[PDB]
């Protein structure tokens, strides 16, 4: 129970840490240049 | 889109509209349209759209259905998983799935 | 005691 | 009436804010060292988005590693609920304060007092460590926190403490997002003192307003861009409050902060609130 609330906080952690690294690419710069 | 809203005889429609948007794949329409903000939707309204989007394989407008506020712990209902189950389970995969347990 | 003072105070 | 499934109560508008001030500090909690405040609407619409989301996630994080207060609506609707379930999940990863003053009269459930507990308009938010509930009447529910709420913000702004420098006193600073009326007169009440706003030009609409201003006609066609089905709803009369309310807060900008939607860094929220304290 407690460890399943646990598993989901660190299952999120892990996404965002997935995101972030997907977001690493540096792109946006010539989107804002757009 | 443009037709059908500027119609005015459906343009009230935030049903017929998120409906039809979810026909084509247009998801940034749908979020920056149909949703937006100060509409009081609820989470029930989103109860039979969300179920097309299953039926049709919409991965990203059910992501986003799910983070804009419906419940989907609600949404899972005794009956609407039996519907679920009972017939769109693909018949290949059905005997396929029988032959597997079976064996 | 900090409810007797809320019964007062509120 | 204490409910544990933390502390509620019932509150006078009469009541004093150093009182209320006193019995909170004394009698539960440590002294703050910020008092983060989110203004946002009340109403169940509240479509999430994903920078909202960690731009919240990330406020969470500051005002528990600051120590800092937070003051909500408490009523467990859109951005009070997602507000709410970050203390939760960071509670289950030293502690985070999160009052939530609501109206009593507003409340659907009545639960008088030993800790009576109930379980289930305006449903109240249980997710909140601390609840104010305030109503000494009319059932027919009418916004009554949008004074002691800011009384007590203005009072313990003037409580002095020797500690986190600023000058021996406490940061208060003013978050606001939501696209709400109520929202609008919370950001005037809060600038008529000094307590340094702070908006972001995101989902926001009458926050997009003022983030995208800093005339009446000005007024009029950022609100109508911004707010077409909203302001057609809204009456004639309306209008002048709302381009008076704007006007009151376009007044000063040394106060009032903007957060540019370009910006995606990680630490954009304390160095939004860093730089208008």
């Amino acid at each position: 129970n407690e460890t399943l609330a646990w598993e989901g906080v660190m299952k999120e952690n892990y996404l965002v840490k997935i995101n972030t690294k997907a977001n690493d690419n540096s792109e946006e710069m010539r989107h804002r240049f757009r | 889109y443009k037709a059908f809203s500027t119609n005015e005889q459906d343009k009230d429609n935030w049903n017929g509209q998120l409906k039809l948007l979810l026909e084509w794949n247009q998801l940034d329409l749908a979020s920056d349209e149909i949703f937006t903000n100060d509409r009081r939707w609820e989470s029930a309204d989103l109860q039979e759209v969300m179920f097309t989007a299953l039926i049709k394989d919409r991965p990203k407008f059910v992501r986003l259905f799910l983070e804009n506020g419906l419940n989907l712990q609600k949404f899972l209902t005794n009956e609407v998983l039996t519907e679920l189950f009972s017939t769109h389970f693909s018949t290949l995969v059905y005997r396929n799935l029988q032959i597997a347990k079976n064996s | 005691d900090l409810v007797n003072f809320i019964q007062a105070n509120f | 009436g204490d409910i544990q499934f933390g502390k509620y109560l019932r509150l006078s508008c009469d009541t004093d804010s150093e009182t209320l001030y006193e019995l909170l500090t004394q009698h539960w909690h440590l002294k703050t060292p910020n008092l983060v405040i989110s203004v946002t609407g009340g109403a169940k619409n509240f479509a999430l988005k994903p920078r909202m989301r960690k731009i919240f996630s990330r406020l969470i994080y500051i005002a528990q590693s600051k120590g800092a207060w937070i003051l909500t609506g408490g009523t467990h609707y859109g951005l009070m609920k997602y507000i709410g379930e970050v203390v939760r999940d960071n509670t289950i990863s030293e502690n985070i304060v999160a009052i939530g003053i609501a109206a009593w009269g507003m409340v659907s459930n009545r639960d008088t007092l030993f800790s009576a507990q109930y379980i289930m308009l305006y449903i109240l938010d249980n997710n909140h460590t601390h609840l104010l509930l305030v109503d000494n009447g009319c059932h027919g529910h009418p916004t009554v926190e949008a004074k002691l709420r800011n009384q007590l913000e203005k009072y313990i702004s003037e409580r002095t403490s020797q500690d986190s420098n600023y000058g021996g006193k406490i940061p208060i600073v003013c978050f606001a997002q939501g696209g709400g009326r109520e929202t609008l007169k919370a950001i005037n009440t809060s600038v008529k003192s000094k307590i340094p706003c702070v908006v972001v030009e995101g989902s926001g609409q009458i926050a997009d307003v003022i983030a995208s201003l800093v005339t009446s006609s000005m007024v009029k066609e950022k609100l109508v861009r911004f707010l077409p089905r909203t302001v057609s709803r809204l009456p004639e009369e309306e209008i002048e409050s709302w381009i008076k309310w704007l006007k009151e807060i376009l007044e000063s900008s040394h106060l009032l902060t903007v957060i540019k939607m370009e910006e995606a860094g990680d630490e954009i929220v304390s160095n939004a609130i860093s730089y208008a304290l």
